[PDB]
DNA sequence: CATGGGTGCGCCAGACAGGG
DNA sequence: CCCTGTCTGGCGTCCTCTCACCCCATG
């Protein structure tokens, strides 16, 4: 829901699920173009991470 | 002999990043430890000494190396090198699509209001480049005359 | 240039077709020549209908066949865009080439 | 325009080492 | 293995009434 002003006032989840859904993006992305080891164990620790 | 290395920077920082560190190299002289930079992850052809690696984490909007442990950092583990090599220039290159220009060939529509549809293509013409293909709209077949480009080879 | 022919039986039933696909492209594109027909279509065949003998029983019959053609004037795309998925006639034949 | 990353609390309690 | 020290977690009263302010930044 926005606030008086206008600006949409989001909620913490919505950070925490985006978050989510663009670093499993970004891992789908790597995991078709083949990067080496070391980027794909950095990008599914980031997603472990989130 | 120089081995490649993987650097993480502040993505959306990262030309950024790639000036200030050719910048530090000039700077602090080391210039027989470094051989290039290539463009969230900076490549780095370099050595391993410890001066090098506090070089290349003294770099502002730098967080570390990506590797097994931070106490000997692994070099990028590209066993398709020659393929990157390739692949370098090809990844920012679009291809086209071509109709299967051919009687009782199946093609795909993805141009006009034919779009994400597919048919087959009854009639052909080279001369006149267009493909004769109907497509099921409705049910009932639409033969409609798309380009080779406006539709795909199915 | 755009053609768009229609393929049926009677006349009957093509006479709303042809109001339906001329309105609806008014509504989106409204460029189009008009409907123009085309000479009606018969197929008449007589046939004996007496179960072994007799060759003077033929009645004939006939699978009528119409067609018309609405030719767009203009390739729109609005008017192929609101009509693509789009046919009121059942039962119909529709050859929108393109 | 849209995305990308301090240093003043105190007790209980059980799990994890660490001697013992 | 039997006791001893450490290391992290889990927790701490209820209703109300205003106020002020909520992501830069930028090629």
């Amino acid at each position: 829901v926005p606030l008086d002003g206008g600006r949409f006032a989001t909620s913490d989840l919505n950070d925490l699920y985006r978050r989510v859904i663009n670093r499993n993006n970004r891992l789908k992305r790597l995991l078709d173009l083949a990067a080496p080891d070391i980027i794909v164990r950095n990008e599914k620790r980031m997603l472990q991470e989130a | 002999k120089k081995r490649w290395y993987v650097v993480q920077a502040f993505s959306g920082f990262e030309g950024r990043v790639a000036t200030s560190l050719r910048e530090h190299i000039k700077l602090h002289n080391m210039e027989d430890l470094f051989g290039e930079v290539m463009v969230g992850y900076v490549l780095v052809q370099m050595v391993m000494n410890d001066a090098s690696w506090h070089l290349v984490r003294s770099v502002p909007r730098v967080m570390g190396f990506i590797g097994g442990t931070s106490d000997r950092p692994a070099p990028i583990s590209d066993k398709e090198v020659d393929a990157i090599m390739n692949r370098l220039q090809q990844v920012g290159d679009k291809p086209r699509p071509k109709t299967l220009f051919e009687p009782g060939e199946m093609v795909r529509v993805n141009d006009g209001p034919f779009a994400d549809f597919n048919g087959v293509v009854e009639e052909v013409d080279y001369e006149k480049s267009r493909l004769k293909v109907s497509v099921s709209i409705f049910g009932r077949a639409t033969p409609v005359e798309l380009d080779f480009s406006q539709v795909e080879k199915a | 240039r755009i053609r768009i022919r229609l393929k049926a039986f009677d006349h009957r039933l093509i006479d709303q077709a042809t109001a339906e696909i001329v309105e609806t492209a008014k509504r989106t594109g409204a460029q189009v020549r008009g409907p123009i027909p085309l000479p009606t279509r018969k197929e008449r065949f007589t046939v004996l209908i007496s179960p072994h003998v007799n060759k003077d029983a033929r009645d004939q019959y006939e699978i009528r066949t119409h067609l018309r053609l609405v030719d767009i004037v203009e390739p729109t795309e609005k008017t192929v865009d609101a009509l693509m998925r789009l046919d009121l006639a059942a039962g119909v034949d529709v050859q929108i080439s393109l």
